[PDB]
């Protein structure tokens, strides 16, 4: 029942005994229920060292994974230039998912076409699907360009993408000079992240490779920025800002961040902003190139140095502390402009906060996840709070990045108690940070269960969620802030203490049993 | 309307190419259509493939029983707990709806195949679920390209570790939309999980025992559908799979009458059990006061006598609640102008509930329904409304431009388009996180909704006063 | 006992057994308690209707206050001038007080003296102390302007001000053009709010009375911007930020946000940035001079328009759509500038975020205080967002503000349930959100006492505190936020969405009873 | 050494006017120095007022009691839940210790007086907080120069409820700091408070009853305090303000011994009960391993051999714990240098403590000492140390710039100037919201803080890498 002034949403609703009367009825009549102190007593074994154990000897079975696949990359790096769409070659299902799971973490439209092939294009292969949909989204959406990926169907059948385009242009589909670069993105092979990485290389090359011959490494006299995978929109905008704040001619190649955040007059925009064609096509005239996020474009790397011909530095992504010092230098370098008074004096303005805050950070313990770069930045930053980085899972991560962290690990008092997993995943850390209660994680909005199963041991062992990452669903706007420069460590650091000083307060409210230590000021 | 709607279908058809425009044409109806039919490519389709019909949307909600998304990791990831199909349960222990259980293939498994990882892991799923009650195996494309014989491992499997075990070929480049996919995956319940109870003579059927087939459960749509047909003595064995259980689902063969909500996804099983077990079936709709009164009703005739009689009690019971909400919501919406775009059921479905509102739907089209769906919408939608099938995003965007409707209903990547352009949106798959919207006590929720939202202040505000 | 690999401080120390023990022996014996049952028996009675009609019958005791004394307003607004120390002539015990409760919100130095009057200076006055105090002061701290106030000591005693700081300029103690502009600051009348207008009167008085004949308004084509008492960092820079974007010259009268944010670099600094004296000598020239919070700088109109003839723009606190509308307009009718496209842009991001949380914040109630600007404008944003401002309270408010209020409330079908109380402090409050229970309450960190109250007498009558005010001290870094303008709108939007959906995943965090609804998306 | 120190005092001076420079070199010296004296105007000094001391410390920690802050809405609002002492409780209807309760004067008050408007205040205390065991009035400055007379409305509001109300007169104006306040909230509990049993019998005092006077339980310091005294036999019957309940102080008359932890404020109500009731007081540390040994000895040797030996047992049964602290943690602060400043008695009572970790304390001073105070000080301070009564802020700051410390203990206003400079910094008044610092339980706690801090990784990082 329902009373009109106070309409019940699902919650509370089925909490009504009448309700509740009729879901024991259900279970009792036909669900043939295992009895709660036998589901109790497993719930109990999966905490224990000896379920861990066993979990992490899985060879075939993969559960809750931290990664999601290629050509989910190879779209937000499409989105990145100027009046482009993104189209994926293969089948359709992919890009309603793609689509969606963007849309939920941006809340924004997130536009990208897929050329529809079906039963028989997966004996014949999928090139009439390449010419009619060239031409349908080039007459329908009316794009500057058209950046094609690949779907795992088309990537299994082998469809020989350059092939294909090169006959929708011979036969008159779409225009000769039309912009269609490509790219095949296998969700069998690597990630999300490798996706973005194929798809920039084949930018790259498409407007680079055969115009090398007239390229000054240097006339334009800008430094060019790969952003990487980046789903924080105050990440682009720091990076655009501190740069200009050095008085830095740059160039941000792959940029989306006025399509991921259009205003709401009355008018759609299905393309804003952008990285131009031209800005792609002058990009080897740079001084130089930076990467922002290495562990995921080595491809662009090998493109940029063996064609382009520049001595890509080795940065960190530029996250924490040391990390923006070091990439401040290097671009004052490149470019022979002085670090201005404005960063010195935001750079300090970080470190008393780090003063101010030093004492409920000391010796915080985190378990946390995501894709390499973010997480080696994050790991960084804690370690220089004097946190713990004890558990650090990236699922997606290799051997050598691996080898990287756990170097900077050794590199600090702090590091003593962390471990790095690569290759796991979150039914994974769900073990470990039940045997080895950290005090919070830092991930993205999967990690929800995690504390819910937590909580069921009981409030002691709760491990609270701080969402920092990718895909971030369950909270509205979080996409808006930043994690890099000296802007986003003031924001992670914010959050972290008052993670800490929230938590203290949630245990210290009890009346006359905790509030004792319920302290005003902290 | 009348020729307005048929130059406006024209209008839009005009920027495509001859073979797009030739077939969209026949797509785009005033209220005469084909359905069901491919989607031209590079044009937007909304549409989603045969793995999101079987895996998302039939499969998934089964509670106690691991899903396997077969394949490469993007299939399961996306459609991680992506849809609402409600469940009460101990998740990780004897329930594991909302987790992605994936083989997640590599290059090995491509180029030799995965049927020998897929026995390494159901031993893993064994070892460490050992409260699971059976396992499903949802193929993702590379699945059948590859070569590979999920049945095979399958019957091995499920002989050796005494295990139902379903292999359920939905690969994404089958049929031409999701539908497919739920044909698929209700013939892979008929061929293994249907029939294991044949012999048994040993459950305790009444006169009144009733399934409801093809409710999912969103937002608890199915708990607010089952507790009034049980107010009316009705005894519900089985939910087909909002809530659903395996066992529910093996003794639906001995009900009395199987209450089909979702034709689309589950005329199929329906048809199957009328011809085996010879349990009939009747469609019927929980959207709206007037339509849940009558299907009570229609549900009621189906029985004898105290039946009737508790049906027009509850009826009786529920009037003094949704009247007060009609009373207070109606005058808030009425003469508001709704345009639809969803799967395969609410286009029509949700129609009577609007009118309930005193509101009307002047276009609703459908992503994958077939001829048999649009029969049945015509029945619903006023003359000249605009029906559009596998509309494109342009299409779609066009439509909006010239109808200028109050409020559009429509699924997560529609949402920020149309709220960009200054019209109230409410989703009408997920329910907007709000829900749920069926049976008596989900028209409360539906008619507050909709009014917080096509009454929001925030909608006046989008233009500034300079320009 | 202590582990020394894992110390416990007082929480949770104190619940180690043989503490528990000592503190039940101590207090059966020797405390002579009342017995639990009337203490619940009585906290019960506190929450009634009963209860909270005889808590409004109060005359003559205040308990837990909402407002502080005029001093403390004198001594932000004279910390906004360049190089200036504040003095405030009276009891030192006072000064300690100031600096402290700053210090805790801002976490950085505070410098303010004293000159220290006692017992003796009760019978003779002041006089000598004001003579020795600037002396020893310029001496000393080295400021360029000392600007001075009092304590309610020097108020009762009516030492006049003008006459001793003139006759320890006569007596050679400081220079007769050394800068000491005064105000009379008695912490008996109003509140610090207007301890800050009284200090800027006087400061702009002292500055220009006399200079007068040579002022043309409109010749230096500037506007002036007087902030009000404001502790948010991000209000200082946001007002400049869009004011300098749309090329409007103006001057910020009174500007605390260098000193109040130094970097932590090896150096003190005891004086950084503020408004400079040419600032406010040159100030009458300006065009016009906008208020940001009209409502506590009513002595400052009058003497705007009374003395430099500006005709003061009728504008709210910018504060919410509408206002900050309102405000970017007058602006640009005084510059003759156009708001430029990025302000158009930014005000439609904030109407996009309006419209993806609407469903989560429709119809949510709020109890909510602090000074009369900052709550009718935090009420106007929380009607424009469709929620509720059910209780509004600002013990410092008066009758017309009261009314201004109450016609905004009435202008909306959201103010319909909303009473605003003036004159009212926080256990007035307490009784309110326990007998008509909204939401959630936006308030100040003495907002988290009630919290723990609501929570005492149950879970589901808990009102969770979302921090938004002065002061904040049990948190870290908030002063760094802002509320005005577009910017500060996205951030409280942010704040009151999340807020809401932390709440509904703690409630919806039970296994198999309330995850039912744990969503991964909302 | 000496000259070094002494060079160093005569620069700073040079700052001066004439007036003030004779003034302040009076209280600077290198161990002489005087103490409790007006403050130079205009030097910005870190002290408060009589009424800090009197609501703020002594007062405002006695739970059961309304506090009000009577006068104008400054001061109680700047003191709410300012101090950290400790307290267990239902505040709002049995304990009220972080309320602020104020009688907020407008200017009617002012200028006809706020007596009836008192008299109206406590009849409402007493509608909307029934189970209140009495009430205290703190005037703040207006009251007294005003000419009201809050102690007939205490007399005659007390008679008319049968409560215990105290007048006391502690208006910021009296005295030169927070001093004289602990002096007339000590006056105050005498004349109204601390007779009140007087004439009772009933209650069963045993040769082991102690009180523990002057421990105002920041951070829980008074229980890590009272456990270590009954671990050794003693019964605790009274805690004088912090978790203080009114029952305890009247109890106070009947017990064998007075444990005085903080002399300053305390000494003046010990001395009295000394006089009026034989019983005798004495001074303690709880600071430290070697001193709370030292002080656990020092109190059961005025007991008899069985405490004696219990005292004996608790040195053994933790020795293993704060053994294991030293381990840890002095290694790690070995030869660290301090420089202190703080109110009256932990300017000198953590000494021990901080060498126990190995670390050596190069200047010490204190708000609002007197010269007692400083006799006491001088044993336990290093031959050449620097000693500073009432340090004006441009003195702390440029006595730190030359000693260079390497962790600095002082208050809040303190706090964020040297952290700024690149020092490690713990506040010594509030524990830094951490804490207990008193016994062993105590000592840990303390020992960890001080490394976090002292050894933070921060504060390698003050200077910019391109600014190096
Ligand atoms: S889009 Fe139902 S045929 Fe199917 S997931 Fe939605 S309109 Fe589906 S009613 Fe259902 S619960 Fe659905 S809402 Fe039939 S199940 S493939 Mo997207
Ligand atoms: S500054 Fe104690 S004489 Fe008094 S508040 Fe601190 S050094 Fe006081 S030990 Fe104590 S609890 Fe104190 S820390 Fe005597 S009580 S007026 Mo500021
Ligand atoms: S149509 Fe459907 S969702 Fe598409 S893949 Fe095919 S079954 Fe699946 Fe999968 S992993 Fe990624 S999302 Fe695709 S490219 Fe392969
Ligand atoms: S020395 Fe001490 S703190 Fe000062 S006033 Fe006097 S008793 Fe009090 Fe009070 S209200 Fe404000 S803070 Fe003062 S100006 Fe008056
Ligand atoms: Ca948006
Ligand atoms: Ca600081």
């Amino acid at each position: 029942s329902q009373q009109v002034d106070k309409i019940k949403a699902s919650y509370p609703l089925f909490l009504d005994q009448d309700y509740k009367d009729m879901l024991a009825k259900k279970r009792d009549g036909f669900e043939e229920k295992y009895p709660q102190d036998k589901i109790d007593e497993v719930f109990q074994w999966t905490t224990t060292k000896e379920y861990q154990e066993l979990n992490f000897q899985r060879e075939a079975l993969t559960v809750n994974p931290a990664k999601a696949c290629q050509p989910l990359g190879a779209v937000l790096c499409a989105l990145g230039f100027e009046k482009t769409m993104p189209y994926v070659h293969g089948s359709q299902g992919c890009v309603a998912y793609f689509r969606s799971y963007f849309n939920r973490h941006f809340r924004e439209p997130v536009s990208c076409v897929s050329d529809s092939m079906t039963e028989d294009a997966a004996v014949f292969g999928g090139q009439q699907n390449m010419k009619d949909g060239l031409q349908n989204c080039k007459a329908t959406y009316k794009p500057d360009m058209i950046a094609v990926s690949t779907t795992c169907m088309a990537e299994v059948i082998g469809d020989d993408l350059n092939a294909f385009i090169n006959n929708s242009k011979k036969e008159g589909f779409i225009p000769d000079e039309f912009p269609v670069p490509f790219a095949h993105t296998p969700s069998f092979v690597g990630s999300h992240v490798t996706g973005w990485d194929n798809m920039f290389e084949g930018i790259a090359r498409y407007f680079t490779l055969k115009s090398m011959d007239d390229k000054v490494v240097g006339s334009n006299k800008k430094i060019n920025i790969v952003p990487g995978f980046e789903t924080y929109l105050g990440n682009f905008r720091v990076i655009k800002r501190m740069l200009s704040e050095m008085g830095v001619g740059y160039s941000l190649l792959s940029d989306p961040e006025e399509v991921l955040d259009t205003p709401a007059d009355g008018q759609f925009r299905m393309y804003a902003g952008g990285t131009t064609q031209e800005e792609m096509k002058d990009a080897p005239n740079a001084l130089n190139t930076v990467l922002l996020q290495p562990w995921h474009l080595e491809k662009t790397k090998k493109f940029v140095e063996g064609t382009w011909k520049h001595e890509v530095p080795k940065l960190n992504i530029p996250m924490g502390l040391d990390w923006t010092d070091e990439f401040l230098m290097k671009v004052s370098e490149i470019s022979g402009q002085p670090i201005p008074a404005s960063l010195t004096k935001e750079r300090g303005r970080l470190v008393d906060m780090m003063t101010d805050s030093h004492t409920w950070l000391h010796g915080k313990r985190f378990a946390l996840w995501g894709d390499p770069d973010f997480v080696m930045g994050l790991v960084k930053f804690l370690l220089e709070l004097g946190c713990e980085p004890v558990h650090i899972l990236c699922h997606n991560g290799n051997k050598r990045w691996k080898k990287a962290v756990d170097a900077i690990l050794a590199a600090s008092p702090y590091g003593k108690n962390a471990t790095v997993y690569i290759g796991k995943d979150l039914w994974h850390l769900r073990s470990l940070v039940f045997t080895d209660k950290p005090d919070f994680m830092i991930g993205n909005s999967y990690g929800k269960f995690i504390q819910r199963d937590t909580l069921h041991k009981g409030k002691e062992f709760e491990v609270p969620l701080i969402r920092i990452g990718f895909p971030i669903f369950d909270r509205h706007h979080l996409h808006r802030s930043t994690t890099l420069g000296y802007e986003g460590a003031m924001q992670i650091l914010t959050t972290l203490v008052n993670s800490i000083l929230e938590r203290l307060d949630e245990e210290t409210r009890g009346m006359q049993a905790t509030d004792y230590n319920h302290d005003l000021v902290r | 309307s009348r020729e307005e709607v048929e130059s406006l279908i024209q209008e839009v058809l005009e920027v495509y190419p001859e073979k797009a425009r030739k077939d969209r044409n026949k797509h785009l109806a005033v209220n005469c259509i084909i359905s069901n039919k491919k989607s031209q490519p590079g044009l937007m389709t909304i549409r989603g493939c045969a793995y999101a019909g079987s895996k998302g949307v039939v499969w998934g909600p089964i509670k106690d029983m691991i899903h396997i998304s077969h394949g490469p990791v993007g299939c399961g990831q996306y459609s991680r707990a992506g849809r609402r199909n409600y469940y009460i349960g101990t998740t990780g222990v004897n329930a594991f709806v909302t987790m992605n259980f994936t083989s997640d293939f590599q290059e090995k498994d491509i180029v030799f195949g995965g049927d020998k990882k897929l026995a390494k892991l159901i031993d893993e799923v064994e070892t460490l679920f050992p409260l699971n009650k059976g396992i499903s195996v949802q193929s993702e494309c590379p699945i059948g390209l590859i070569g590979d014989d999920i049945e095979s491992v399958s019957k091995v499997k499920g002989a050796e570790l005494s295990k139902t075990i379903v292999p359920v070929r939905c690969e994404g480049f089958r049929g031409v939309s999701q539908s497919l996919g739920h044909h698929i995956a209700n013939d892979a319940v008929r061929d293994w999980v249907l029939g294991k109870r044949d012999e048994d003579t040993t459950f305790a059927s009444t006169p009144y025992d009733v399934a409801i087939i093809g409710d999912y459960n969103i937002g608890g749509d199915a708990w607010s559908s089952r507790i009034l047909l049980e107010e009316m003595g009705l005894r519900c064995v089985a939910q087909w799979s909002g809530d659903g259980s395996i066992s529910e689902i093996e003794l639906t063969p001995k009900v009395k009458l199987n209450l089909v909500h979702c034709y689309r996804s589950m005329n199929y099983i329906s048809r199957h059990m009328e011809e085996k077990y010879g349990i009939p079936w009747m469609e019927y709709n929980f959207f709206g006061p007037t339509k849940t009164i009558e299907s009570l009703r229609a549900i009621a005739a189906k029985f004898d006598e105290s039946i009737q009689k508790k049906c027009e009690e509850v009826i009786a019971k529920y009037k003094p609640e949704w009247e007060a909400v009609v009373a207070k919501y109606r005058p808030r919406l009425e003469g508001k102008r709704v345009m639809l775009y969803i799967g395969g059921l609410r286009p029509r479905h949700v129609i009577g509930a609007y009118e309930d509102l005193g509101m009307e739907v002047v276009g609703t089209g459908y992503e994958f329904a077939h001829n048999d769906d649009y029969d049945r919408t015509m029945k619903e939608m006023g003359d000249s409304t605009l029906l559009y099938d596998d509309v494109t995003g342009y299409e779609f965007e066009e439509f909006v431009k010239r109808i200028k409707p109050d409020l559009i209903g429509s699924g997560i990547k529609e949402k920020f388009i149309f709220q960009k352009m200054g019209i109230p949106f409410r989703e009408m798959h997920s329910w907007d996180y709000s829900g749920p919207y069926h049976g008596f006590d989900g028209f409360a929720i539906f008619a507050r909704d909709m009014d917080m939202t096509l009454n929001n202040p925030c909608w006046k505000k989008l233009q500034a006063p300079w320009e």
